[PDB]
């Protein structure tokens, strides 16, 4: 139905910047809203940032002002702008994608890691 | 508000349920809701959604809980449903491995105030949360991440009260997140738990009185992350404490008097407030709303079919829906419908054929006889 391939992420130093990217494989109006939840070092995972088609975005309060999140439509692609990374930013990053039918796909995760 | 004179000495998953304020029609205006009830710990995050994004401008009820602790809350919006417009509801909570999607499917007199604290270590002071009831109409609430630091009306009858109300009410609860505060810091020490930790300590305090308004029944207790910590006895005279930790506070709220104190405030001040809540919300707390009654039948195979019995637009919550088998029968949680009515049904799987057979017993306070349809 629906692939989600993600890449970026790494290891960086307090301070520092890194990217992120998702794709999503399928049909080409199959996704609407495209964001990344990452995992808490409990069971839960947090909103990191997402967007809708339209360009509508919503960030975590922990993140606002850090991170930005840009899409492309024509490639299906999310691209997340990382800055001023602290310790407790690190954590596996889940991409996820919404259908125009409110169905939820989730990517197996990118490791970001800040010392 | 409650006095509260002395100091002190686990996870549920939500329940998600998301339905229209009326029945839907397309082109017609409406209501969407989101109720979410009995979690544990109260942080959430609730959005509503439309073919697959977020509605942006979704306001929700303030924090409240049952009286079993657990909290709830009313996530809603107007909006117009069309044949094609999806609509769902995302719920994410600390039980949650992921967010949970929830597609859109198309007598007495009592008085409380609710309180909740929840520490975020390292992120500044406790988050205080307070609200007040009659019956089950909310009148009052207060914020503590609030810009306006004071006690807001959240009933159109008390807004008559005039500024030494606001006054004496905003101090009071006020004074209050100041002693959960320090509560907080106590329970920590005392359970030796790590101070990094968050943790919830929830308040209680009210009183019942009957028909004629005389002095029923007094409460006041607490509970510490969903657990029960103390509670005044029903005899207004001594306390019950689930723990050791409990039974020192026990023993000093003992020394001071403290039951004294708040039995004569619960048969006191209490019935003379709720007595005058009572009669400035006459044409809101004393009338009865009847249930708007209606039943569905359609099948879901050759071999079942599934009747549900609808109770729409009552008040007070208190309501009774029965086919008897209680086993074979769905019941979902009393939910409000946001006007200040609530909702209920009742759902049985039926073997195609004898649906003549099958009635459902609606019971409610508004109704002069129980009926049967």
């Amino acid at each position: 139905e629906v692939k989600l391939v993600e890449s970026g992420g790494g290891l960086v130093q307090p301070g520092g910047s890194l990217r992120l990217s998702c794709a999503a494989s399928g049909s080409i109006f199959s996704i609407n809203t495209m964001g990344w939840y990452r995992q808490t070092p409990g069971k839960q995972r947090d909103l990191v940032a997402d967007i809708s088609s339209g360009g509508s975005t919503k960030y975590g309060d922990s993140v606002k002002g850090r991170f930005t999140i840009s899409r492309d439509n024509t490639k299906n692609t999310v691209y997340l702008q990382m800055n001023s990374l602290k310790p407790e930013d690190t954590a596996v990053y889940y991409c996820y994608g919404l259908s125009y039918s409110n169905d939820d796909y989730w990517g197996q995760g990118t490791q970001v890691t800040v010392s | 508000y409650p006095p509260v004179p002395e100091t002190f000495g686990i996870q549920r998953t939500p329940k998600i349920q998301v339905y229209s304020r009326h029945p839907a029609e397309n082109g017609k205006s409406n209501f969407l809701n989101c109720y979410v009830s009995g979690f544990h710990p109260s942080d959430i995050e609730v959005d509503l959604l439309k073919n697959g994004e977020r509605i942006e401008k979704v306001e929700h009820s303030d924090l409240s809980f049952s009286k079993d602790w657990s909290f709830y809350l009313l996530y809603y919006t107007e909006f117009t449903p069309t044949e094609k417009d999806e609509y769902a509801c995302r719920v994410n909570h600390v039980t949650l491995s992921q967010p949970k999607i929830v597609k859109w499917d198309r007598g007495s007199h009592s008085m409380r105030y609710f309180s909740t604290s929840v520490s975020r270590p390292g992120r500044g002071e406790p988050r205080f949360i307070a609200v007040g009831y009659v019956d089950d109409t909310q009148f009052v609430r207060f914020d503590s991440d609030a810009a306006s630091q004071r006690m807001e009306p959240r009933a159109p009858w008390i807004e008559q009260e005039g500024p030494e109300y606001w006054d004496e009410e905003t101090g009071k609860v006020k004074a209050h997140s100041q002693t959960d505060r320090e509560n907080l810091r106590i329970a920590l020490r005392c359970y030796n738990q790590s101070e990094a930790g968050s943790h919830t300590l929830q308040m209680m305090f009210g009183c019942d009185v009957g028909s004629d308004g005389r002095f029923l029944r007094g409460y006041h207790q607490y509970a510490y992350d969903g657990k029960d910590y103390i509670a005044l006895k029903e005899d207004l005279r001594s306390w019950t404490a689930a723990d050791m930790c409990a039974q020192i506070t026990k023993r000093k709220w003992e020394a001071a008097h403290v039951a004294e104190q708040q039995r004569a405030y619960l048969e006191g001040t209490c019935v003379d407030g709720l007595r005058r809540y009572l009669e400035n919300g006459k044409e809101t707390l004393q009338r009865t709303d009847p249930p708007k009654t209606h039943m569905t039948h359609h099948p879901i195979s050759d071999h079942e079919a599934t009747l549900r019995c609808w109770a729409l637009g009552f008040y007070p919550a208190e309501i009774t829906l029965t086919w008897d088998q209680t086993q074979d029968t769905e019941l979902v949680e009393t939910r409000p419908a946001g006007d200040g009515t609530f909702q209920k049904w009742a759902a049985v799987v039926v073997p195609s054929g004898e649906e003549q057979r099958y009635t459902c017993h609606v019971q409610h306070e508004g109704l002069p006889k129980p009926l049967t349809l």
